């Protein structure tokens, strides 16, 4: 041949950045995976074995490689759970691909291909995944409670989980509501206390506190969202401010979210100021001359509680509104304390959430990935065409996540991989890796699982991302 | 020291290379985005990292890109008059424009002169016009196969775009908003509404002039007769357009003083706006509640936050006039509607009219997760109208998927039989390229483009006209069972086009650079 | 350290362009030979300075020059057997193998398997053969129209040569000395002759088989009834041949007995001769003085000098044996002969005979001012009277000068159309280097070959299958009535050649040299 | 373009290495032309203005200039005269042909173009020319001691000019043969005397002596040609002699005397009375015992004679070679009416043989002088004189010199370029261009200015005839008929002919390949 045209230059240099992004973050999977150490550009030296942090602070200047990156964050949003999984999967995917190309095959080819391996893929795990009741308040505490043990704070884990299951079934009809917005649920964390004491709020609870206006108490509340004459003067800014605070006098509205605090307290409105854009939007699900009463929201008793380790906060309850909303207050004695207290409850607002929408479980431990590659092997063969090596190098690109959680074990990758393979062809999914034995046990006994959304949503977002990157012939450069 | 300092003259032979290469790079570039299967490319600016996008559209791809060669300019010229007047073929001249200037270049090695070229091009030019002309087929009976065609065209423009999966239920959007039509080919009787929620597939179809603007606060949602009068004016408040106008307010009094003039001026306002003796006022400024209430009083329906493209559109749909100024009255036409009434769709106030003068007119309301999704199907759609529109216009169809630029390979072919010396060359390399598009769109899906495009000379050489290429099956196939068709009027512009951009190429022996400022 | 000591080999895309290098350039060396306004060309030998030359003719300068690569040695080779079995169109073979490798070298570049270049080849070869059996027309009647058309084979194999200006005499030679022959093509009947003084146009024909050279000094001018005998002997001196031997002379009384009997041992094969009683005698040796007066004193010639070629072509014609014994009567057959004559062409003696066997025989005498004329001439003659024969064994002849090479060119693009599409690519590179051999014929006569090769293409391609290219006006005109036309088993042999040479340059993907010895 | 091969830097260098050699011998052209330094690779260097010997010592390794002194090798051996001419016009026609070859015109229709120019330029050199009788020998002596005038001897060039003339009536038919071959006349030259003596023998004259023989004088000799050696016995076959005490001492030198003895015997069989050898460089052609044998028989003896004067005497008095004794008879034997040897005061022992009396065309030349030098310039000039008349015999015609046919060839062909059509306008037209070199050159060995002088040349031409041209001796332009200027019409006829021949066959040649 010839080829003196070799858009493919590119092709290589979009698969050999990406993989370099995959090949980094693959030491740290899996609880055993070892740390990390970034240095910052002022000198600060930190150590972390989290990869959806690791990513952000790379600063990749590569556009494919960028993707991968965007792709971990679109994971994060959904699943919540998987980071690492996901980059990993998509680089030996694109890996694979480097083989294909070197035969003649065409990208087009290669990623039709791809998207009935991903049709198939989904219904292999779910064949094989355990079907589970939502209304069921023992499994979603037994299904969190094992998982955050696996994260940094296993000891307040049994805390931590009926706080987010009683605020979800509370927010989420029982077996009925497939969505579940995680927005409608505000975590509140102060210093003082201990992680004992957490309250669930029906209401809203907020860091603000209502100094200097003294009025600290207003019932049944309507809440909406907006030298003479140098004395003289001092009397028309009194005029000014009044004349806007009589147009809200007139709807009736008693709480304003936004000298004055003086002309406030006459008419017994309570100041709540100095609020985030992201806090507003959880008060605008929960409750001048365009300012009207149709637009107010409704409440109960509003007031200011102020306690011992959980400070100043703004307690607001029976805001009588369409909607479910709840809130959480959380207690403790540092900083850290109360950090890691927050981060364990998004992880355990994600894995529910994960279980709203999909109700089933797997086996964790490079589980699912072998069985999907055992299966796969078999549907190739049914194939014809140039779907047939397509399908298998799809498969055989699952075997780094069981080769990866070996590795970090301790065990052979080889013989590890090669020794699961033969287990699920005679026996189920329930076979894998345990890294807490340190060697070839039942996941199932071990109560070591993961929701189907976990699985599903990183076959369907690797996918996706691995045939756009194909598909590119170049870039250009525009100004 | 003929030119210095900016000043470049390229010579006969150097300006010979550079006009071709810089015209061969543009034709090169948006090539493989040809066909369904056309790849995808990637934009990013110089300096700024949120330019980052990908898009297959080659339309787009040329009118973001710069040009630095004057050679190339005139091809990208042509491209987008391509896009703004008929709107599909954007691609297809420039590739075509490329291929023609590709095979000039080696002929030009051969010591063929220029002249000598383009006295071929023009003959084989209108044997290769009228070999469509005989293979038109429309169809004046028979609407019902006379809107199949109009649903494979629209299913023909749709592709190699974003809506492209969905294009199965915007086929039957496209075509019945044409359908309805049924008259004159101007395209702003058909509004496009952008909603944001919901999926490709929840895009909905009002056939009775849906707006995608909402007016006042508190409106009627039903009125009897109501008289279409626009008006282009500031209703909100003093001070329209002027920058420099201060007002001197010592104190509060000061400021009802202005409140008083403000209703004092916007009075003598809505008395003129009365006394046309309308049900209905149109104005592209925002209207303020004083002048609203007292348009409500009078059962006038107050419009507000009208666009460019409204009081165009609104003047034609409901029969009425621009009328800028409405000082003097009744010297303007008044428009005619039955019925305006307020429907919700995706939750925000729009206005329907109802039995409007020439109501042929109607409304596509898409519906997307973001701006970019409602942008980019409405670039895809509004292409797709401009064909059906002057498929109205002109009912002959031809096949495509390389059947209509085969079958004119092979009229200019047989014309190299009968002709003096030196043209039979310069028409063989003009045949050529014409077999370029069906090779190019095979090479896009990946199949073997020398197998099936050597077929298609054996197909159309002794019978079936129809043949062409099949990118489902990758087989070849009957073109009219298969139904792919396009107009007939993209067809002639885009062989026309091409056919003088490149002849201006050829006209150009030197280029002459002055000294830049 | 795989390859070494001399061995070595070249890989796959490195063999592909070592092939075809080495038989491009064979090629292009003899394109400027071709045709009869045919460029000369210099041959300079390493070490001789008096080897300078000049020859206009192919086939004399691929033998002078030596071959590197083994895969032009095969293209040399087939060269070599062209000129002589047939022994005209030796260039013709080269040029066109040469561009068939040169059209598949580009082929190979579009990712075109070699065994599918070979497939469309073998199959446009047919279509070849059978444009060429409808074209060729015959004379089963009309001798004197079948005897007009062998001097038209004389003037197109004659054209290219030295003998260009009395050319016009030498068609009438060549012609005569065929029709004399009436049987099979062995050219060993008629016998030439290469003398000086004279010009060209004073060549005469003789039909009694005219020798070469003349036979001793004093010899009678005619003889009554001659009968022929062959004999290989000195009849000059002792010891022809004959180192080491020595005889021992003891004294002066010695030293004549050695030289009477020197003659007494002639005298006695002199004896042996008689035996026989014939009247002439013919050896290979020469002849001393003494025995030959005893010839004349009995009556009996004395014929001498006869070389190899000649013993072998006077058993023929005398119809006698080479008889190499005269040692006893009656052990070998003797030939018969009537007149034996005497004249003198180009101040030489040329012994004449008359009345002898096979009457079927002739010589034609060439004259000349230098021998470097009478050589270019002889092969030229040489090649002219071998395929004359095959005329008159095949009496089919076709249209030369661009005509019969543009017929077939012709039906391999019909067929191009029926054949799939793998093979039609191959076809349409083996019907445009039938199209290369016109053009180079114009090019090598100064005129425009992009004129007349498209013109050609246009007039066979409808009607008007007797066009062909006048080299003489430099325009284009029928060949029948401007009487050029070149045999058929010519013309079968160049095409056939050149399609198996070519075949087996291109089926050859590695070259493996080993260690010179 | 592209011009994958290139065959014109082959044309290009065939060009520039013609030129070259036409560049530097142009300078040496007419009577005042300059002359030049030739240092030899040893170190010896010579001057000398002849354009024929400084090209014999060019040793030009380069094709094209091979091909040129080539033709001026052909041009002395058919006229004798123009060596330089047609190199120069061979080096002018291919510097035009540069200028042809940039506009993009083939070889092909060039050297055709240049064959009708030839065509043209013969016939406009004969209507110009004046006929002149060959019969008549006032106007054939003033034609040899007018070109000799120019050659290096004026002074002799009177009295060398009849006796030229009365040679070549003697041995070729007047007004009958149309070729003349030069090789039937031989030049004798010996030391001593003057040139002004001169003798014309109808027989042949050898320089050798009649040593040993005192005979000196035979009247009605026969004379015969023998190749053989006489001496002791001799074989080429492998033998040995053996001599061991003086018995066998006798035994050879007795046979050496009766071999010889024996051979002599059978010449005086025959009757001949003057032997001549041929000289052999392998072994003694005569011996001193051979001597005392032949005077005994009383028979000139004559030897020492190269195989030049064996061809000549063949033919002159009709005598035989004879290879072997056995062979020599009375067949193989001439005769004459007096052969002898005559001794006159200056020039020295010469050997007579006239009154042969048989068929043939047979003149030799005795010419004296005192130098050696001077009797070879004295052939030089005797040779020249023979190549003019013979320039005479085959075209009868005389044209005038000093660049007069230059021009009017030049002139003329201009007219012609404009009635033809195609490319030969401008072939035709660089063909008469490059006629005007012979002129240019001309004036400017003369101290004139070339461009001025072609110019009024070109005007006189015009108007008047071919008498118009360039007086060397006089310095200015005169009438040429007046200063007794004039040339062959064969030397102008043949310059264009040949020169033309080489040019288009260089302008035929794409490229050279080694072979080996």
């Amino acid at each position: 041949y010839q080829d003196r045209d070799k858009p493919a230059q590119i092709r290589f240099s979009n698969i050999s950045a990406a993989k370099a992004v995959a090949d980094a973050i693959r030491t740290s999977l899996g609880p055993k995976g070892m740390d990390k150490m970034i240095q910052d550009g002022k000198g600060d030296v930190t150590i972390t074995n989290d990869g959806a942090t690791i990513l952000k602070q790379m600063q990749v200047l590569h556009p494919a490689a960028r993707m991968l990156v965007e792709l971990s964050k679109a994971q994060d949003i959904e699943a919540g759970d998987g980071t690492t999984s996901v980059v990993i999967i998509a680089g030996s995917l694109l890996d694979s691909c480097t083989k294909l190309l070197q035969k003649g095959i065409h990208p087009t080819i290669i990623s039709e291909s791809f998207q009935k391996a991903l049709e198939k893929g989904i219904e292999i795990l779910t064949d094989m995944s355990r079907p589970v009741e939502l209304s069921d308040r023992e499994t979603l505490l037994n299904s969190a409670t094992t998982s955050l043990n696996s994260k940094v704070v296993s000891q307040y884990s049994s805390l931590l989980s009926p706080m987010s299951v009683n605020a979800v079934m509370k927010v989420i009809d029982p077996a009925t509501a497939t969505s579940v917005d995680l927005r409608d649920i505000k975590i509140v964390k102060k210093l003082g206390g201990t992680i004992d004491d957490c309250e669930l709020v029906e209401g809203l609870v907020l860091t603000q506190k209502v100094s200097n206006s003294g009025i600290t108490r207003v019932e049944k509340a309507k809440i909406g969202l907006i030298y003479a004459q140098m004395d003289r003067v001092l009397r028309e800014e009194r005029a000014y401010i009044l004349n806007l605070v009589k147009q809200i006098k007139k709807t009736g509205c008693n709480v304003l979210l936004i000298l004055a605090l003086h002309f406030l307290n006459k008419m017994k409105i309570m100041v709540i100021k100095d609020i985030e854009r992201e806090d507003i939007e959880f008060i605008c699900k929960t409750i001048i001359d365009q300012f009207t009463a149709d637009m107010l929201g409704s409440a109960e008793l509003a007031e200011e509680v102020n306690l011992n380790g959980s400070g100043k906060l703004l307690k607001i309850t029976g805001c009588a509104s369409p909607g479910k909303t709840v809130t959480i207050v959380v207690r403790g004695s540092n900083k850290l304390v109360i950090e890691e207290a927050e981060r364990s409850i998004h992880d355990a607002l994600c894995v529910i959430r994960c279980l709203v929408k999909k109700r089933a479980l797997i086996a964790g431990g490079g589980a699912p990935e072998i069985e999907l590659a055992l299966r796969l092997t078999e549907y190739s063969r049914t194939l014809s065409g140039m779907e047939s090596y397509c399908v298998r190098a799809f498969a055989d690109a699952m075997e780094v996540i069981p080769s990866t959680l070996a590795e970090n074990a301790g065990l052979n990758p080889i013989s590890t991989v090669t020794e699961l393979r033969n287990r699920h062809a005679q026996g189920e999914k329930t076979a894998g890796i345990n890294v807490r034995k340190g060697g070839i046990s039942n996941i199932l006994e071990e109560l070591v699982v993961q929701p189907l959304l976990v699985s599903v949503s990183a076959l369907t977002l690797a996918t996706e991302t691995v045939r756009s990157i194909l598909k590119i012939d170049d870039v250009v450069n525009t100004r | 020291n003929i030119f210095k300092a900016g000043a470049d003259e390229e010579r006969a032979e150097t300006a010979r290379l550079t006009s071709f290469i810089g015209a061969i790079a543009i034709g090169d570039l948006v090539k493989s985005t040809l066909g369904p299967k056309g790849m995808d490319k990637i934009l990013l600016s110089s300096g700024r990292d949120a330019s980052l996008m990908v898009t297959n559209d080659g339309a787009t791809i040329l009118k973001n890109i710069g040009v630095d060669n004057p050679a190339a300019k005139v091809l990208v010229d042509m491209s987008r008059v391509q896009d703004d007047e008929v709107g599909d073929g954007t691609t297809s001249v420039t590739v075509l424009a490329a291929e023609l200037l590709r095979e000039a270049e080696s002929l030009i090695a051969k010591k063929i002169h220029p002249q000598t070229i383009i006295a071929g091009w023009r003959e084989a030019t209108k044997a290769a016009r009228e070999a469509l002309l005989s293979s038109a087929v429309d169809h004046g009976s028979d609407e019902v196969k006379f809107r199949q065609d109009l649903m494979n065209i629209a299913g023909t423009t749709l592709s190699s775009k974003l809506l492209t999966h969905h294009k199965d239920h915007f086929t039957k959007l496209a075509v019945e908003a044409v359908l309805r039509l049924k008259g004159s080919g101007n395209l702003e009787a058909i509004h496009i509404i952008k909603k944001l929620g919901g999926s490709l597939a929840d895009s909905y179809l009002d056939e009775g002039f849906l707006l995608d603007k909402k007016i006042g606060v508190n409106q009627p949602k039903r009125i009897e007769n109501a008289k279409i009068l626009i008006a282009n004016t500031g209703m909100d408040t003093d001070k329209i357009k002027i920058f420099g106008s201060r007002v001197r307010v010592d104190s509060t009094a000061k400021v009802a003083e202005i409140e008083h003039a403000e209703k004092e001026k916007m009075k003598e306002k809505v008395e003129r706006i009365l006394k046309h003796g309308i049900n209905c006022f149109i104005n592209r400024q925002l209207i303020y509640n004083y002048p609203e209430q007292l348009f409500g009083a009078a059962g006038v329906m107050a419009i507000e936050h009208a666009d460019f493209a409204g009081v165009e559109r609104l003047a034609l749909v409901t029969g009425g006039e621009i009328a800028s100024t409405f000082d003097h009255p009744e010297l303007v036409k008044l428009g005619s509607c039955k019925l305006i009434e307020e429907v919700m769709i995706g939750e925000d106030k729009l206005i329907h009219f109802s039995g409007v003068a020439l109501g042929e007119a109607c409304t596509i309301v898409l519906r997307g997760a973001t701006q970019q999704i409602l942008d980019e199907a409405e670039r895809s759609l509004h292409d797709a109208l401009c064909v059906l529109a002057q498929t109205v216009k002109d009912s002959r169809t031809v096949y495509g998927g390389g059947c209509s630029e085969m079958l004119m390979a092979h009229a200019v072919t047989q014309l190299a039989n009968r002709t003096p010396g030196k043209e039979a060359v310069a028409m063989e390399s003009y045949a050529k390229a014409l077999r370029m598009l069906p090779t190019i769109i095979a090479d896009n899906a990946g199949y073997d483009s020398a197998d099936l495009v050597a077929q298609l000379r054996a197909a159309h050489s002794e019978g079936n006209t129809t043949a062409g290429l099949d990118m489902r099956e990758g087989t070849i196939g009957d073109m009219a069972i298969l139904g792919i068709t396009e107009s007939f009027q993209v067809k002639r512009q885009v062989l026309l086009s091409a056919a003088e951009a490149a002849e201006v190429i050829l006209r150009v022996d030197n280029i002459i650079k002055a000294a830049p400022r």
